[PDB]
C-alpha cells in the first residue's frame, strides 16, 4: 500500500490527528473527484498510524437503525452482544456506555462516513447530530466525512457546526503517469510500460482523467501492445513502430470498451485471436424489436402525434426535435391511429389494453397524475430510427408525415 | 332543484314497462352456465348500458346460498382495497389483528387459502371501476386475490373506457370471460347528484366532506397534509413544488425518504385532496382560504 | 340488505351444510372433456421443456465459466446475463420457472427470483430475498447475506433472477449493485436480467457509472412464431387428440394471436373455451374420444341419441345417397343404425389421418420453393387448404407452374425429406404412395422423369386433401361457434353502447325506430344522446334542457328532474365531464 | 513543551471553561439574576436566549449554572435537566429523558398514565428543577406542542419552583409559537448579538492565543506571551484578520483559523509567524466550486462553455442534453476535437453526479435520459473566473469561451 503525489494532504491530516491523548476537531469533511485517493489515503494513513477507527459506508446503511448498530457494534469489538438502538438519543447514551473501556478511554476514537452525500436523504437529525457529536457524548470523538459534493448543498437551512472543509486536489498528468507507471510488469523494462502509459495518455486524456478508468484500460491493451516485439517484428528500443501499431486500436477501444458496448471478457478473447473490431454489434445496435401489427401502428401514431404540432392535423391526415415529445390525449392517437391503418378498426377491449401495455413497457409513458381513466395523457419516448425501422417493416412512410 | 326534492319527485313509469322484463328474464337462463365456468378458473366481466345491480343481486339470491360470499360495492364513496382486505380478515378468516402493510397484508391472506384448498370464497362486486377501485395498486391487490384456485370473482363496469384499466399481466391474472349483460335499469342507486351544476349540494363545500375524510388518514398522514394548510394560508395576498414541500416535511419530521411522500401524496390525489396545477409541478388545494381557515377548530 | 353505510358485507351460511350439476348423459361428457384438456395441458409444459433447451445449455456453460473465475479469484465486475425475452408478457412466467428448474440440476442449489412489484425500496427487496434464501436449502441487512452464506456452507454461486426488468425502480436497482459490488468476496452473486424489449433498457436505467460495474452477455428466448408452430404441429395436426377446429375459429384465433398480441398462452385459453362450448351443446359430442372406446360407448346409447344421430345433416345427405334400401332400413331400425355409425366413424378416423400425412408432404414440396405462395408456416397451409379445394383454385395451378423449373439437386432432398414423414408415422393406410416415392428415390432425360413426380403428387394432393365437411358425422368432432367465442375472447363494450343509444330497436323489439328516431324512444337516455351528438364541442345545460323538454312533451317539474337523471347518467358512463358544459369526449 | 498543545486544543478543539467573558456582561448579569432568584425564593422563570450560532449561549448557561452552584446550600437541592432538541423528537422519547435525569426509574413502577400533564405532574410532585431546552426551535416542531406548554403551564406558579431556558438561533423564534404556549409565555428574552468593533476583536485574538498564568515552566509562557503581543501589533496579521472579521464575527471561526494557524509549530519551529496565519487563511478562504471546475477534463469544460452559450442567448430558459451538444457541434466543426454522442453522453453525465447540473423535473420514472430539462447552478462569472485558473486551457476553447 504506497501513497503518492499525496504529500502535503497526510501531512495536514497527521499533524490535525496530533498526538494520542489530545483532542482534534469535532468533524472534517474531505471531499473532491472520483478517484483521488479519499478512501485509499484516508484507510491506509488510520490503519498506518495505528489509531482506533470504525470505517461506515453509508450507501450500504439506508436506515437509522442500521447505521447506528453498525457503529455501535464496530466499537464494541474494539473495547477488549449485538446492542440495538433504534433512536439517535439511544446511540449518544450507548456511545456513552461503550467507550468508556481502558483502550478507547483516552485516544481519540475516529468514525469515517464514506458516500456521505446518501447522509442527506435520511432522517433531518441526523447529519447536525454527527458534527457535534463531540459536544453532545463529551468523550473525544472525531467524524471525518468523505463525500463528492461540496460543504454548500449539506447546509441544514437553520445552520451547524461547521467542519474544517479539506480539499483533494485531482491528479494532473505528471501525477496520473507517476501512479500508473510503479506497478510495472516485471518480464519487461520499467522504461517500456511507462512509454506505453505515455502513448495512452496521449489518446485518453482529453476524455477521460479517471485514474481507474485509464488503469482498467491500461490492463486491457497492454498485450497488443507488445505484439510486435514477440512476433520478432521490433525489438524493446524502438517505441516509435509500437506507438504507430497502438493508435488505431486504442482509438478502437475508446469507441468500444470505454462505453463498454464490448465487454471486458470478450474483448480479450477477440484480442488474442486478431479479430477485434466490427465483429461485435454490442449492446447497442440491437434496436429490434417483435411487435404486434396493431402494436406497430399505434406506437407510430403515438410518434406522429406527439412530434406535430395540433394544426396540421387536417393538413396532413385527411421548436423542433430538439424541444423534445410534446403530450397528447387519447382521442388524437385514436384518430389518427384509424386515419393511418388501411383496415377497418373495432375499438375492442385488446387495443385499449395494448395502450396501457406499451405504457407498461417503457415505450409510452403516461403523464397524466389526475384521473387517468378520463382522458389520459400520454407522451412517445423512442428514438427517431427505432420508429422509421417500425415503419419499414409495415411498409409506411414516416418520413413524409412529420412535420419537421 | 334539491336532492331531496329529486329523490321525490321519481313517481314515473316508463313507456317500455313490459320488454324490460322480458328482458332482464333472459338473462337469468346463463346463472348455471356462469356457475359452471367459475369453478373452471375463469373470471366474468358484465358491460351494458343499465344498472347491472339487481342482476347480480338475482344471482346472490338464486345460486351462492350455501357459500361464503363477499358483496363489494364500489359505488360507496367511503371504499378502498384496505377496507376489502380487513373485511376478508376480520369477518371470514377471524385474524382481527394489526399488519404494517397492506401488502404484507396480502401476503398472509395469500398464504392461508392456499393451505386449505376445502375452503371457498366468492367475490361479488357490483361496480370494478369506481374511482377509488381505480389505479394500478387497487386492480393489483385484486389480480393478485382473484388468481387463486379457491376465490372466484364476477363484476361489472360501467366506464366507456373501462378495458384501458387492465394491461397483459393484469389480463393473465384476472382471466376474464366478457358477457354482455345490457339491461335499462336506471342508476338509481350509483349515482348522486354532488358536484352537479344544475342541482343544489346542500353545502357545496362544507368542511364535514374534509373532516370525515381526514378522520380515515393516519395521523402522520394528518400531520403532512396539515402543514400543506399552514402553507396555503399565507399566499391569499397573492402553488407550492414537490421539492419545497419535501424539505419542510423533511424539517418537521414526518418524512424519512421522498419515495414516503410521494406514496402519501397519491392517497391524497384518490381522495381528491390534492389536484397539482402543472405549469415545472406545484401543489394546490381545491378547498377555499376562508373554509380553510375554518378548518382549524 | 345490500345497501348502507358500510363499504362492503360478508354474508356465510351460518349453521349450514357437484360440477357436473352445473354441466347438467352430462356426466360421461364431462369426464371426457377433463381428461382431455389435462393431457393437452401436460403435452403443452412437456412441449415448453423440451423447446428452450438450446439456449439453456449455453447459460449453464456461461455460469460455470463465471463461477470458475471466482474460483481462481477466490476487481470482480457481477456476471451478468441479459436475457432477452419477448414482448409476449403473459408466457414469460413458464420459461423462468423451466430455468428455475435447469440451473438447479447443474450449477447451484440456490437460485431465487425477485418479482419488481414486491420491492418498492431497498428495504423489502432484502427482505424478500433473505427469506427466498433462508426458504430454499427480523430487520435483516446485507451483512446477513454474507453471513448466511458463510455459515451454510461451513462452494456454489447464489443467482437472482430479476423477472420483469422495466419496472424495478431506478434507485433500488443501483443501490443493489453497488452495494453487492464491495461483498464480492464473500457473497459470489450473478445477475440474470429478464429484459422485454431491447438491450438499450439497461442504458435507459442505469448510468454509464454503475453499469461499468456490470459485465453483461447477451442471450435470446425462441421467437414467438416457431413457439406457435410447435404447439400446432403437437396439439391440433395430429391424430392422437380426437377434438378438432373449424377453419373459421382457427382464423378467429391467430387473429387475436398474430395481431393484438403474441401469447401462446391466449391460444390455449382460446382452446380450452372451445373444448367447453363444444361439451357443453351437442349432446352427440358424447362420441369424441380415442376411436377405439368409441365405438364402446356407441352400444350403450339412448333411443334419443339415435335419433340425434338420425336428425344430424351429415348423417342426412348421407342417407340419401342410396335412398332405396338402405335408407329405410336405417331410417327404421336402431340396430343397422349403430353399426353404420361405428362403420362411419371409423372412416372418419382414416380420414383423419391419411390427410395430415398427405399434408406435410405438400409442406416439404412447397419448403424448398422460396416464394413461399401458399405461406411458410405449415399452420398458415393447413388454414388456407382446409376451407376451400386446393385443386380448384388458380393458387395451386401458379405453384405447380414455379414447381416444374426445379432441378434435381434440390429435388432428391424433396423426395428425402417426403420418405422421412412417411418413415416418421408407421401403420399408415398409404403404402402404395409409400413404396412409389421409394421407387422414384434415389435413382442412378431429367425432364420426363420429373414430370412424372410432379403428376404424382397432384394425384396426392386431389385424393387426400378434401375439406372436412365433405364427410360423415363430421359435426360430431368439429366446433364452429366462431361468433360467440370472438364476443367471449375480445369484446367492445364502446360499441355495445353506440348501437344501444343510437338504435334502441335492436334489444327493444317494438317498433320503436325508423332511422330523428322516435318521441317514446328507449327511456330518457336516447333523446339526451341525440341532441347531445349535434354540437361542437359546447353543451350549454340551460339549452340542451330546453332542447330535451320541447320533445319529451311532444308538470314540468318531472320533465326538468328527468332530464337531471339523464345528465347524471351520461356523466356516469364517461360521455360528458363537468368543467357551461362544453366538453364531448366523443367528437 | 507540548503542554501549549494540550491547553489550546482543549481551547479551540472543544469548548473548555475560559476565564474572561467578551462583551456580555449586561446579559449574564440579567441570567444569574433570574436564576438565583429560582433557586433560592420561589419563584418560576421563563427566558429565550436568542442569537447567531456561534455567539456564546451554551458558554453563557454554562457558566453561569457553575458560579451559581458553587454554593453550598443550593448544590443538595438543585436538579438540573438538560433537554437537547435533536436527541429528544418525540413527547415519549422526551418523557423517558426527564424521568431518567431526575433518576425516577424506580419511583415509577411501569405505571400507564392517561396524559403527558399528569405525568408529569407526578415527576414533579415525587426541590427546584432546571431545565435547560436546548435547540428550543426544533421543539416548536412538534405535532401537538404539548412539551411546552406544560412546561410553561407549571411555571405559571403551580408551587414548584421552574426556570426554562430556552437556547435558540432563530430571530422569528416568537412567530413559530402557536397561540396557546405563546400566551402561556412569559415575555423575557436576552440576545446575544455578537456586536464589537474591530480592535476588540484583534485584542480577542491577542488574549485567545495568551496562556494562562498557571503553567508549570514560566520562562516560556513569557516569551511566548510576548510573541503574541508582537503578532497582534503587526500589518500582515491585521490584513488577515480584517478580512475574516468582514464575513463571520462570530469566535468559533476565529478558533477554527487559530487552530490551523498553531497546528503548523514544530520542535524545530517553535514560535508562531505570520507566515503560518497567512496560509492558515488561505486554508481557510478557498472556493469550493472553482475546485471543482479546475478538477473536470476538457471535454466537460467545452461542455459547460456550450451552457453558457445557451444561457447568453435564451436567458435562463432550461435546456436538455440535444442544444448542448447541437452548439457543441456548431463549434467543433470549423477535427480535433470532434466525438460521437456516447462519449458526449458519458461526459454529461457526470456533470449531473457532480451536482453542476440539476434536472428541474424529479422523475419518479425515466424521461429518455436526453429531452430532459436541465439547470446550470454557476454564475457567468463563477465560469469565467474558473477559466481563468484552469491549468491548460486549449487555445482555440479559450477563443470560443471569450467571444
Ligand atoms: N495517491 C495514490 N497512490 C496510489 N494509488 C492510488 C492513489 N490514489 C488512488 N489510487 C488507487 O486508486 C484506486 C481507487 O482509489 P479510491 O477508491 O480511494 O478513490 P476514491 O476517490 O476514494 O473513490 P470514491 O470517490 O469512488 O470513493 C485505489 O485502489 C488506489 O489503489
Ligand atoms: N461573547 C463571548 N464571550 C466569550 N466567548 C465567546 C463569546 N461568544 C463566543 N465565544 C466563544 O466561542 C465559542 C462558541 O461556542 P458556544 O458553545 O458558545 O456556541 P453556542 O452558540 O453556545 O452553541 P450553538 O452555536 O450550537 O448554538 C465558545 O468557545 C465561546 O467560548
Ligand atoms: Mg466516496
Ligand atoms: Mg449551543
Amino acid at each position: 500500500n504506497v501513497v503518492l503525489c499525496r504529500e502535503s494532504q497526510v501531512s495536514i491530516l497527521q499533524s490535525l490527528f496530533g498526538e494520542r491523548h489530545h483532542f482534534s476537531f469535532p468533524s472534517i469533511f474531505i471531499y473532491g473527484h472520483t478517484a483521488s485517493g479519499k478512501t485509499y489515503v484516508t484507510q491506509t494513513l488510520l490503519k498506518t498510524l495505528e489509531l482506533p477507527h470504525v470505517f461506515v459506508n453509508c450507501v450500504e446503511c439506508f436506515t437509522l437503525r442500521l447505521l447506528l448498530e453498525q457503529i455501535l457494534n464496530k466499537l464494541n469489538h474494539l473495547s477488549s452482544t449485538e446492542i440495538t438502538c433504534e433512536t439517535f438519543n439511544d446511540f449518544v447514551r450507548l456511545f456513552k456506555q461503550v467507550t468508556t473501556a481502558e483502550n478507547l478511554k483516552d485516544q481519540t476514537v475516529y468514525i469515517v462516513l464514506d458516500k456521505a452525500e446518501y447522509l442527506r436523504d435520511m432522517e433531518a437529525n441526523l447529519l447536525p447530530g454527527f458534527l457535534r457529536l463531540q459536544e453532545l457524548a463529551d468523550r473525544n470523538v472525531t467524524v471525518l466525512f468523505l463525500s463528492e459534493i461540496v460543504w454548500e448543498k449539506f447546509r441544514p437551512n437553520t445552520g451547524c457546526f461547521e467542519p474544517f472543509v479539506l480539499y483533494f486536489p485531482d491528479y494532473s498528468i505528471g501525477n496520473l503517469q507517476k501512479i500508473l507507471s510503479h506497478d510495472h510488469p516485471p518480464e519487461y523494462s520499467a522504461d517500456f510500460y511507462a512509454a506505453y502509459i505515455n502513448i495512452l495518455l496521449g489518446v485518453f486524456y482529453t476524455v477521460c482523467r479517471d485514474l481507474k478508468e485509464l488503469r482498467h484500460l491500461a490492463v486491457l491493451n497492454f498485450p497488443k501492445y507488445c505484439e510486435p516485439v514477440v512476433k520478432g517484428e521490433a525489438s524493446e528500443r524502438d517505441t516509435r513502430k509500437l506507438w504507430r501499431n497502438i493508435e488505431p486500436h486504442l482509438k478502437k477501444a475508446m469507441q468500444t470498451v470505454y462505453l463498454r458496448e464490448i465487454s471486458s471478457s470478450q474483448w480479450e478473447k477477440l484480442q488474442k485471436d486478431d479479430t477485434d473490431p466490427g465483429q461485435l454489434k454490442g449492446l447497442s445496435a440491437h434496436t429490434h424489436v417483435e411487435l404486434p401489427y396493431y402494436s406497430k401502428f399505434i406506437l407510430i401514431a403515438a410518434y406522429l402525434a406527439s412530434y406535430n404540432p395540433a394544426r396540421t392535423d387536417k393538413r396532413f391526415f385527411l421548436s423542433n426535435h430538439l424541444l423534445g415529445p410534446k403530450p397528447f390525449p387519447l382521442d388524437r392517437l385514436l384518430a389518427i391511429l384509424y386515419s393511418i391503418v388501411d383496415s377497418r378498426v373495432a375499438p375492442t377491449a385488446n387495443i385499449f389494453s395494448q395502450i396501457t401495455s406499451l405504457v407498461t413497457l417503457q415505450l409510452l409513458t403516461l403523464v397524466g397524475h389526475d384521473d387517468q381513466l378520463d382522458g389520459p395523457k400520454y407522451k412517445c419516448t423512442v428514438s427517431l430510427d427505432f420508429i422509421r425501422a417500425i415503419a419499414r417493416t409495415v411498409n409506411f412512410d414516416i418520413i413524409k408525415y412529420l412535420y419537421d | 332543484d334539491q336532492q331531496t326534492l329529486r329523490n321525490l319527485l321519481s313517481k314515473v313509469s316508463p313507456s317500455f314497462s313490459a320488454e324490460l322484463k322480458q328482458l332482464n328474464q333472459q338473462y337469468e337462463k346463463l346463472f348455471h352456465k356462469w356457475m359452471l365456468q367459475l369453478h373452471l378458473g375463469f373470471n366474468i366481466v358484465l358491460y351494458g348500458l343499465g344498472s347491472k345491480r339487481d342482476l347480480l343481486e338475482r344471482f346472490r339470491t338464486t345460486m351462492l346460498q350455501d357459500s361464503i360470499h363477499v358483496v363489494i360495492n364500489g359505488f360507496f364513496p367511503g371504499i378502498s382495497v384496505k377496507s376489502v382486505l380487513n373485511s376478508i380478515t376480520e369477518e371470514v378468516l377471524d385474524h382481527m389483528g394489526t399488519f404494517r402493510s397492506i401488502l404484507d397484508q396480502l401476503d398472509w391472506i395469500v398464504n392461508k387459502f392456499k393451505e386449505d384448498s376445502s375452503l371457498e370464497l366468492f367475490l361479488l362486486i357490483h361496480n370494478l371501476d369506481s374511482q377509488m377501485l381505480r389505479g394500478e395498486k387497487s386492480q393489483q391487490i385484486i389480480g393478485q386475490l382473484s388468481s387463486l384456485h379457491n376465490i372466484y370473482l364476477i363484476a361489472s363496469i360501467d366506464h366507456l373506457n373501462a378495458p384501458l384499466m387492465w394491461d397483459h399481466a393484469k389480463q393473465s391474472l384476472f382471466n376474464w370471460l366478457w358477457y354482455e349483460t345490457t339491461t335499462y335499469s336506471p342508476y338509481t342507486e350509483e349515482t348522486s347528484y354532488e358536484n352537479s351544476l344544475l342541482v343544489k349540494q346542500s353545502g357545496s363545500l362544507p368542511l364535514s366532506s374534509l373532516t370525515h375524510v381526514l378522520r380515515s388518514l393516519t395521523p402522520n398522514a394528518r400531520g403532512i397534509f396539515r402543514l400543506l394548510i399552514k402553507y396555503q394560508l399565507d399566499n391569499q395576498d397573492n402553488g407550492l413544488s414537490f421539492q419545497d414541500f419535501y424539505q419542510q416535511c423533511r424539517e418537521a419530521f414526518l418524512v424519512n425518504s421522498d419515495l414516503t411522500l410521494r406514496a402519501q401524496l397519491t392517497e391524497f390525489r384518490d381522495h381528491k385532496l390534492i389536484r397539482t396545477k402543472k405549469g415545472v409541478e406545484y401543489l394546490l388545494i381545491p378547498v377555499d382560504n376562508g373554509t380553510l381557515t375554518d378548518f382549524l377548530e | 340488505t345490500s345497501s348502507m353505510s358500510k363499504g362492503c358485507f360478508v354474508f356465510k351460511p351460518n349453521s349450514k351444510k357437484p360440477i357436473e350439476d352445473y354441466f347438467n348423459d352430462s356426466k360421461l361428457r364431462f369426464e371426457t372433456y377433463q381428461l382431455i384438456w389435462q393431457q393437452m395441458k401436460s403435452e403443452n409444459e412437456r412441449l415448453q421443456e423440451e423447446l428452450n433447451k438450446n439456449l439453456f445449455d449455453n447459460l449453464i456453460e456461461f455460469l460455470q465459466k463465471s463461477h470458475s473465475g471466482f474460483q481462481k479469484n477466490s476487481l470482480r465486475e457481477i456476471p451478468t446475463a441479459a436475457l432477452v425475452l419477448g414482448v409476449n408478457v403473459t408466457d414469460h412466467d413458464l420459461t423462468f420457472g423451466s430455468l428455475t428448474e435447469a440451473l438447479q440440476n447443474n450449477v447451484t442449489p440456490y437460485v431465487v427470483s425477485l418479482q419488481a412489484k414486491d420491492c418498492p425500496d431497498m428495504k423489502h427487496f432484502l427482505q424478500k430475498l433473505i427469506s427466498q434464501l433462508m426458504d430454499c436449502c427480523t430487520h435483516y441487512s446485507m451483512d446477513s447475506l454474507s453471513s448466511w452464506y458463510m455459515t451454510v456452507t461451513q462452494s456454489p454461486p447464489v443467482v437472482v433472477i430479476l423477472k420483469d426488468m422495466e419496472s424495478f425502480a431506478t434507485k433500488v436497482l443501483q443501490d443493489f449493485i453497488i452495494i453487492s459490488s464491495q461483498h464480492l468476496h464473500e457473497f459470489p452473486l450473478i445477475l440474470i436480467f429478464g429484459i422485454a424489449t431491447s438491450p438499450i433498457i439497461i442504458h435507459r436505467l442505469l448510468p454509464h457509472a454503475v453499469s461499468s460495474l456490470l459485465c453483461i452477455e447477451l442471450f435470446q428466448s425462441l421467437s414467438c412464431k416457431e413457439h406457435l408452430t410447435t404447439v400446432l404441429d403437437k396439439l391440433l395436426l395430429t391424430t392422437q387428440f380426437p377434438f378438432k377446429i373449424n377453419e373459421k375459429v382457427l382464423q378467429v384465433l391467430t387473429n387475436i394471436f398474430l395481431y393484438h398480441d403474441f401469447s401462446v398462452q391466449n391460444f390455449i385459453k382460446g382452446l380450452q373455451l372451445s373444448l367447453l362450448e363444444h361439451f357443453y351443446s351437442q349432446p352427440l359430442s358424447v362420441l369424441c374420444c380415442n376411436l377405439p372406446e368409441a365405438k364402446r360407448r356407441i352400444n350403450f346409447l339412448s333411443n334419443n341419441q339415435c335419433e340425434n344421430i338420425r336428425r344430424l345433416p351429415s348423417f342426412r345427405r348421407y342417407v340419401e345417397k342410396q335412398a332405396s334400401e338402405k335408407q329405410v332400413a336405417l331410417l327404421t331400425n336402431e340396430r343397422y343404425l349403430k353399426e353404420e355409425t361405428q362403420l362411419l366413424l371409423e372412416n372418419l378416423h382414416v380420414y383423419h389421418m391419411n390427410y395430415f400425412l398427405v399434408l406435410r408432404c405438400l409442406h416439404k414440396f412447397t419448403s424448398s420453393l422460396p416464394k413461399y405462395p401458399l405461406g411458410r408456416q405449415i399452420r398458415e397451409l393447413y388454414c388456407t387448404c382446409l376451407e376451400k379445394n386446393i385443386w380448384d383454385s388458380e393458387e395451386y395451378a401458379s405453384v405447380l407452374q414455379l414447381l416444374r423449373m426445379l432441378a434435381k439437386d434440390e429435388l432428391m432432398t424433396i423426395l428425402e425429406k417426403c420418405f422421412k414423414v412417411f418413415k416418421s408415422y408407421c401403420e399408415n393406410h398409404l403404402g402404395s404412395t409409400a413404396k412409389r416415392i421409394e421407387e422414384f428415390l434415389a435413382q442412378f432425360k431429367f425432364e420426363v422423369l420429373r414430370e412424372n413426380v410432379v403428376n404424382f403428387i397432384d394425384c396426392l394432393v386431389r385424393e387426400y386433401l378434401l375439406p372436412p365437411e365433405t364427410q360423415p358425422l363430421h359435426e360430431v368432432v368439429y366446433f364452429s361457434a366462431a361468433h360467440a367465442l370472438r364476443e367471449h375472447l375480445n369484446a367492445a363494450p364502446r360499441i355495445a353502447l353506440h348501437t344501444a343509444l343510437n338504435n334502441p330497436y335492436y334489444y327493444l323489439k317494438n317498433e320503436a325506430l325508423k332511422s330523428g328516431c322516435i318521441p317514446n324512444i328507449a327511456p330518457d337516455i336516447c333523446i339526451a344522446y341525440k341532441l347531445h351528438l349535434e354540437c361542437s364541442r359546447l353543451i350549454n345545460l340551460v339549452d340542451w334542457s330546453e332542447a330535451f323538454a320541447t320533445v319529451v312533451t311532444a308538470m314540468n317539474e318531472i320533465i326538468h328532474a328527468r332530464f337531471i337523471r339523464a345528465v347524471s347518467e351520461l356523466e356516469l358512463l364517461g360521455f360528458i365531464k363537468p368543467t357551461t358544459d362544453h366538453v364531448a369526449r366523443l367528437t | 513543551l507540548s503542554q501549549v498543545q494540550r491547553i489550546l486544543r482543549e481551547r479551540f478543539c472543544r469548548q473548555s471553561p475560559h476565564s474572561n467573558l467578551f462583551g456580555v456582561q449586561v446579559q449574564y448579569k440579567h441570567l444569574s439574576e433570574l436564576l438565583k432568584r429560582t433557586a433560592l425564593h420561589g419563584e418560576s422563570n421563563s427566558v429565550l436566549i436568542i442569537g447567531p450560532r456561534g455567539s456564546g449561549k451554551t458558554m453563557l448557561i454554562n457558566h453561569a449554572l457553575k458560579e451559581l452552584m458553587e454554593i453550598e446550600e443550593v448544590s443538595e437541592n438543585v436538579l438540573q435537566v438538560h433537554l437537547n432538541g435533536l436527541l429528544q423528537i418525540n413527547d415519549k422519547i422526551a418523557l423517558k429523558e426527564i424521568t431518567r435525569q431526575l433518576n425516577l426509574e424506580n419511583v415509577v413502577g411501569d405505571k400507564v398514565f392517561g396524559s403527558f400533564a399528569e405525568n408529569l405532574s407526578f415527576l414533579l410532585e415525587a426541590c427546584p428543577v432546571i431545565f435547560i431546552l436546548d435547540e428550543f426551535d426544533l421543539f416548536a416542531h412538534h405535532k401537538n406542542q404539548t412539551l411546552l406548554y406544560n412546561l410553561f403551564d407549571i411555571s405559571q406558579s403551580a408551587q414548584t419552583p421552574i426556570a426554562v431556558i430556552g437556547l435558540t438561533c432563530r430571530l422569528d423564534i416568537l412567530e413559530l409559537l402557536e397561540k396557546r404556549v405563546k400566551s402561556r409565555f412569559s415575555h423575557r428574552q436576552i440576545h446575544l448579538m455578537n456586536s464589537f468593533g474591530f480592535p476588540q476583536y484583534v485584542k480577542i485574538f491577542k488574549e485567545q492565543l495568551s496562556l494562562p498564568a498557571e503553567f508549570p515552566d514560566k520562562v516560556f509562557a513569557e516569551k511566548w506571551n510576548e510573541n503574541v503581543q508582537y503578532l497582534s501589533e503587526d500589518r500582515s496579521v491585521q490584513e488577515v484578520l480584517q478580512k475574516h472579521f468582514n464575513i463571520s464575527k462570530n469566535l468559533r471561526s476565529l478558533h477554527m483559523l487559530l487552530m490551523l494557524a498553531l497546528n503548523r509549530v514544530t520542535a524545530s519551529h517553535p514560535f508562531m509567524t505570520a507566515v503560518d496565519l497567512m496560509e492558515a487563511s488561505q486554508l481557510c478562504s478557498m472556493d469550493s466550486k472553482a475546485n471543482i471546475v479546475h478538477g473536470l477534463s476538457v471535454l466537460e469544460i467545452c461542455l459547460i462553455i456550450a451552457m453558457k452559450h445557451l444561457n447568453d442567448i435564451y436567458e435562463e430558459e432550461p435546456f436538455n442534453f440535444q442544444m448542448v451538444y447541437n452548439e457543441f457541434q456548431k463549434f467543433v466543426q470549423r477535427s480535433v476535437y470532434n466525438f460521437e454522442k456516447p462519449v458526449v453522453m458519458k461526459a454529461f453525465e457526470h456533470l449531473q453526479q457532480l451536482e453542476l447540473i440539476k434536472p428541474m423535473e424529479r422523475t419518479s420514472g425515466n424521461s429518455q435520459r436526453e429531452y430532459q430539462l436541465m439547470k446550470l447552478l454557476l454564475d457567468n462569472t463563477q465560469i469565467m473566473n474558473a477559466l481563468q485558473k484552469y491549468p491548460n486551457c486549449p487555445t482555440d476553447v479559450r477563443q470560443w469561451a471569450t467571444s
